[PDB]
């Protein structure tokens, strides 16, 4: 019934590190990704209250979402490239886990995902 | 499906 605390953001025991290849993904984030139409259900948390979703956080036991992921870029809460890219996975991956295929949720993560990979492939260093 | 259509 409740929702978890989201993940965390800042982790004054977890080291930090600006790296060109972070600002990449902060720069893709916040110019292509962020503001894509099909964007705003991956802005924020599940809200499996306000959704009535009592199974999501039994099924989904690693949640993520962009609005995480921008907030841990924000605050340079990665050590390194792939922390984050393992973020964008993990968030694309509970969409297919817990919806099903033919979902019109399923189809916006796929394009989203699609769109990410792109820019992946694009990486800089 | 989250019933994100009935959000709105
Ligand atoms: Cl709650
Ligand atoms: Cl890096
Ligand atoms: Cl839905
Ligand atoms: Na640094
Ligand atoms: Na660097
Ligand atoms: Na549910
Ligand atoms: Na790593
Ligand atoms: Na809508």
């Amino acid at each position: 019934s409740m929702n978890p605390p989201p993940p965390e953001t800042s982790n004054p025991n977890k080291p930090k590190r600006q790296t060109n290849q972070l600002q990449y993904l902060l720069r893709v984030v916040l110019k292509t990704l962020w503001k894509h139409q099909f964007a705003w259900p991956f802005q924020q948390p599940v809200d499996a209250v306000k959704l009535n979703l009592p199974d999501y956080y039994k099924i989904i036991k690693t949640p993520m979402d962009m609005g995480t992921i921008k907030k841990r870029l924000e605050n340079n809460y990665y050590w390194n490239a792939q922390e984050c890219i393992q973020d964008f996975n993990t968030m694309f991956t509970n969409c297919y886990i817990y919806n099903k295929p033919g979902d019109d949720i399923v189809l916006m993560a796929e394009a989203l995902e699609k769109l990410f990979l792109q820019k992946i492939n694009e990486l800089p260093t | 499906a989250k019933g994100l259509l009935l959000k709105g």
